[PDB]
């Protein structure tokens, strides 16, 4: 009754997740690496900025 | 039929596992070995925001990168000006047990909630001058874990019950509900475009939701315990989850599987909060040993430590411009690091 | 007898500098550095402990000078000797008054805990420390100026630095012990509260035994007797030497703080 | 204007200082129990879709805010961490034997949690009259669920209420010892368990809580003053 | 994902003896305390037994003390419950529950109606 009600929706969700287009991990890793490389200069935390324009100094 | 449905679910889950394994032609570490390390990341405590009488459970930066709201379990949420340490507002709360707080992207409102199961929206731009409750969103049957504004009228809130909800602030009704989790939804992270959001619950799974349609697009597993925190990668194509199993994990939406795991042998305490730097190259994670660890998100080697707090680090947020990192703790102090 | 008494005095001095002096010096320095390093999370007792540590450090430091009779030199009565006398008197008064005020504040915290919460505030603690220092300075200067225009100075020393302080200490700690025993027989934790009673008794007894000799010696006369003066001064300095041990080392809270500080360092 | 900003900051700091006195004066308590336990009756005893209910009461001019979770799921590992700085946890148990093992497991989990490890627990062995009635009835046997009871005997230094049947004394002290064993098995003495035998008609539960909180505050002060 | 599969249990005569086994996958089995819970017909979830990470400390519910023996195999990532002299009351669905977090001494939610680290369970029936 209710157990099958939950199981049917679980199955439906699994079918929905199974049909999604999936890309190789290499492409995703390359995209993340390229994004981090592109914005390397724009991130103060790993590229410290002179105190003359640090708002906290 | 129950056995038949369980077998069908098992077959579909095996199919998903096989597809993920097939897509995993390489590991993120294998590719990030090519790039040099981020080096030592040493950050100093530029500001210490005092004024809270109890634990700071949550905080959120304003979009302007200057004003930030912090909620404490003494029944108070304070809007500070970080640059000068001045407290712009000190809103008293109806319920002392506030577990989350949000700052509207326009800066006009703030939101909070907790064990009261109610999301209170406060109007900062009130003509009367004194902040007053603009709205009180009710309908959740469990403690409110997190909340985030999409606009001045829409807010997504995750609850101690197994559901999230997108509300209409003007009407105060749940515009849509997101169901599918099995435990308490502990964290919530809006995508940069606000079209999708990821929620981590008190199980191994974190789910991706489309705010328009209202269904779970993907479910990511790999964590061994509760997912206490979640944050979206700056480009929106990946997210990091911190869990009670003492490990962080970076998942990718397109690959639909774990991409990297950040952990160390001597780290045997849970993770309370995670966030990414502006570039996404650093992943900052607060721990139950009350010191935050800055991980190289790509090489997954601890790049730095922020050990200024004396009690559990409960919240951690990086500024929109990436100029500082605000960490709150159960010692009732918020510290800005830079 | 003169040679024998001189040798006995030097032997007592050697014993003191070997055993008691390291306790006072090292313990006061450790208390000061440990409490200051953790300034961001100091409690009300820590303020009084810090000030008492300062006073005891000064007194024990002067002990070494007094031990080898280096004070009988470079008098310069116009400036140096008078300044040293005033400084040591204010340090002694600060030590005694901080012991008395710590006893009273302990009574407030352990008997009026739930009602006098407003009284006990860290800002109020700092104000109390300042007022204690001011009271010591005034008690030192006022008699000095009055007799400038000494028996009266010694009278004030004896009375205001042993009789009233000891009376207050005894009353406050008797009340604390009454509270502890009353709450001991009903719901309290037996072993740790027995330990607390032992600590209170040790504090009271060490203060009494260390400060009674010199005060009684002053009262009896109110030169001569070199050995007696030497031993009473040694006991007076031993009070400050032992204060850090009983107040901080013997207590679990400060030992935990010290272990945490070592781990941090 | 920065001067107006600093003026507003000073106003807000003055408000925070004013409310800090109220926060420090008040004592916060967390009321825990099960469905069978009469925690609601304990709440209603004190004559001075919501997720939590607060009750304000006063004893000897000191103010207590007692919090009882309302609409929450049974899984409590996450929302209980909010109560890691309360003065005490009032644990109410249905002492009439059976869910006693469930209550013992709940007490053990509360005691050994990493965040409640420094919080003392006031243990109300509630519904003592029902326990007495069913022990005198003889239909139910405690040894069925706790075989150790078949060997346990009341300690020679017991303090039975005058006129109490020794069987009731044995049963009640056996349950109390069962809870105290978990209490003392760990904790290294930084937090204490205060067992009390309570009923629905009892009118001194507020006095019990006040006295236990007085002892808890005494222990806190004694620890901060380095005396322990 | 975290998965627990109870491989054992079945029909038995009164006074018999069975051996329930649970295989645990998806997590470091050694770091987590383990517990056996059971749900009888018409009853709520009942906590039966508990075994720590190393197996040094064990605990049972009084109704089964002396009859059930809980054991752990970290190498095989398996949890066993050897049940002896089974009474008719023992008939129930037995689940193997995991401690919510690793290295912790508290096991809050193992007996909840919905728990994310509990297996589907195995039915044990006594004639
Ligand atoms: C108080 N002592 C030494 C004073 N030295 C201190 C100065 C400043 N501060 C101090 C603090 C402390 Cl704790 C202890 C000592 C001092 C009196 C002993 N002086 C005497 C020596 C020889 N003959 C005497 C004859 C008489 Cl009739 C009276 C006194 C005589």
């Amino acid at each position: 009754t209710a157990s099958i009600a939950q199981a049917r929706k679980l199955v439906e969700q699994l079918k929905m997740e199974a049909n999604i287009d999936r890309i190789k991990v290499s492409k995703a890793a390359a995209d993340l690496m390229a994004y981090c490389e592109a914005h390397a200069k724009e991130d103060p935390l790993l590229t410290p900025v002179p105190a003359s324009e640090n708002p906290f100094r | 039929e129950l056995d038949q449905l369980r077998q069908e679910a098992e077959q579909l889950k095996n199919q998903i596992r096989d597809a993920r394994k097939a897509c995993a032609d390489a590991t993120l570490s294998q590719i990030t070995n090519n790039i040099d390390p981020v080096g030592r990341i040493q950050m100093r405590t530029r500001r210490t925001l005092r004024g809270h009488l109890a634990k700071i459970y949550a905080m959120h930066w304003g979009t302007d990168s200057r004003l930030l709201v912090s909620a404490s379990q003494d029944g108070k949420l304070i809007i500070w000006d970080s640059y000068t340490t001045n407290k712009v507002h000190a809103i008293p709360l109806r319920s002392s047990w506030v577990m989350t707080c949000a700052y509207a992207p326009s800066g006009n409102y703030v939101a909070c909630g907790g064990l009261d199961n109610i999301c209170s929206i406060y109007n900062l731009k009130t003509r009367e001058g004194n902040v007053r409750v603009s709205r009180e969103l009710a309908g959740h049957t469990g403690y409110l874990s997190c909340c985030r504004f999409l606009d001045d009228n829409q807010i997504v809130t995750s609850s101690g019950d197994t559901t999230c909800a997108l509300w209409d602030i003007e009407t105060g009704q749940q515009t849509t509900t997101f169901t599918g989790h099995t435990g308490d939804v502990m964290s919530l992270s809006l995508a940069p475009d606000t079209r999708l959001f990821v929620s981590g619950a008190c199980d191994a799974s974190a789910k991706l939701w489309d705010v328009r349609e209202g269904m779970c697009r993907q479910t990511f597993t790999g964590h061994e315990s509760d997912i206490n925190a979640i944050c979206f990668f700056p480009n929106g194509n990946a997210f990091a989850t911190g869990s009670d199993d003492a490990t962080c994990r970076l998942f990718d939406l397109r690959a639909d599987q774990e991409l990297m795991t950040y952990s160390h042998d001597n780290i045997i305490c849970g993770i309370t909060s995670v966030s990414f730097s502006k570039s996404g190259r650093l992943l900052l994670a607060g721990y139950d040993d009350f010191n935050c660890n800055v991980w190289d998100a790509l090489k997954a080697d601890r790049a730095g430590v922020l050990a200024g707090h004396d009690n559990r680090v409960s919240c951690l947020g990086v500024t929109d411009d990436g100029m500082a990192v605000a960490t709150g703790s159960w010692d009732s102090f918020l510290k800005i690091w830079n | 007898s003169e040679h024998q008494q001189y040798v006995i005095g030097l032997f007592l001095s050697c014993l003191y500098t070997i055993f008691l002096f390291p306790i006072g010096f090292v313990g006061n320095i450790l208390i000061l550095v440990v409490n200051i390093s953790f300034r961001e999370k100091m409690t009300i007792p820590d303020l009084y402990f810090i000030n008492l540590a300062v006073a005891d450090l000064i007194l024990v430091a002067d002990s070494l000078i007094e031990v080898f009779n280096l004070h009988e030199r470079y008098y310069d009565i116009a400036v140096l000797c008078t300044f040293m006398s005033l400084f040591l008197q204010v340090n002694m008064y600060s030590s005694v008054f901080f012991l008395t005020w710590m006893s009273f504040d302990r009574y407030i915290a352990l008997a009026r805990a739930m009602r006098c919460s407003l009284f006990r505030t860290k800002h109020h603690a700092r104000l109390s420390c300042g007022l204690i220092w001011m009271a010591s300075v005034s008690a030192t200067l006022v008699p000095f100026t009055a007799v400038h225009l000494v028996r009266e100075v010694q009278w004030l020393e004896v009375t205001l630095g042993f009789i009233v302080p000891f009376a207050i200490i005894g009353l406050c700690y008797s009340l604390i012990v009454r509270v502890l025993v009353r709450a001991h027989r009903h719901r309290g934790l037996r072993p740790r509260r027995q330990k607390a009673l032992r600590m209170i008794l040790a504090v009271v007894l060490v203060f009494f035994v260390c400060w009674l000799p010199e005060n009684v010696f002053i009262s009896v006369h109110l030169h001569a007797h070199p050995l007696t003066g030497h031993i009473v001064n040694l006991a007076a300095f031993s009070n400050s030497c032992l204060n850090p041990l009983i107040y901080s080392f013997l207590g679990e809270t400060f030992r935990d703080k010290l272990r945490l500080y070592i781990e941090q360092k | 204007e920065d001067k107006a900003a600093v003026e507003r900051s000073k106003m807000i700091e003055k408000q925070l200082q004013k409310d800090k006195q109220v926060y420090r004066r008040t004592l916060r308590l967390l009321l825990l129990g099960a469905d069978n336990s009469g925690k609601s009756t304990i709440v209603k005893q004190m004559r001075i879709t919501s997720g939590i209910f607060e009750t304000k009461f006063q004893v000897d001019k000191v103010n207590f805010h007692m919090f009882d979770v309302g609409a929450q799921r049974d899984e409590r590992r996450k929302w209980i961490q909010c109560f890691n700085d309360v003065t005490a946890i009032i644990f109410v148990v249905d002492s009439s034997d059976n869910r006693l093992q469930e209550a013992l497991n709940d007490f053990d989990s509360i005691w050994n949690n990493r965040w409640l490890r420094t919080i003392s627990v006031i243990l109300f062995l509630n519904k003592q009259d029902l326990l007495a009635e069913k022990v005198l009835a003889g239909k139910s046997k405690i040894e069925d669920y706790f075989p150790e009871f078949a060997r346990y005997t009341t300690p020679e230094d017991a303090t039975p209420e005058p006129g109490e049947d020794p069987r009731v004394t044995r049963a009640k002290y056996f349950i109390r010892k069962e809870f105290v064993d978990i209490s003392t098995a760990s904790g290294d003495g930084r937090h204490i368990c205060y067992p009390h035998f309570t009923c629905a008609v009892d009118t001194e539960n507020a006095r019990r809580i006040f006295n236990d909180c007085k002892d808890i505050i005494l222990q806190m002060n004694l620890r901060e003053y380095n005396l322990v | 994902q975290v998965q627990l599969q109870e491989s054992g249990g079945g029909l038995v005569q009164p006074g018999g003896s069975l051996r329930l086994s649970c295989a645990a996958s998806g997590f470091t089995f050694s770091n987590y305390k383990m517990n056996w819970v059971r749900q009888a017909p018409g009853k709520g979830l009942e906590w039966v037994s508990d075994i720590s990470q190393s197996g040094a400390s064990i605990s049972y519910t009084g109704s089964v003390k002396g009859r059930f023996t809980i054991s752990r195999d970290n190498a095989k990532n398996t949890l066993y419950l050897q049940m002896n002299s089974l009474k008719p009351e023992d008939t129930a669905v037995y689940y193997c529950a995991r401690c919510p977090a690793p290295f912790t001494r508290d096991c809050f939610d193992v007996t909840s109606t919905t728990y994310a680290y509990r297996g589907q369970g195995t039915q044990v029936t006594v004639s």
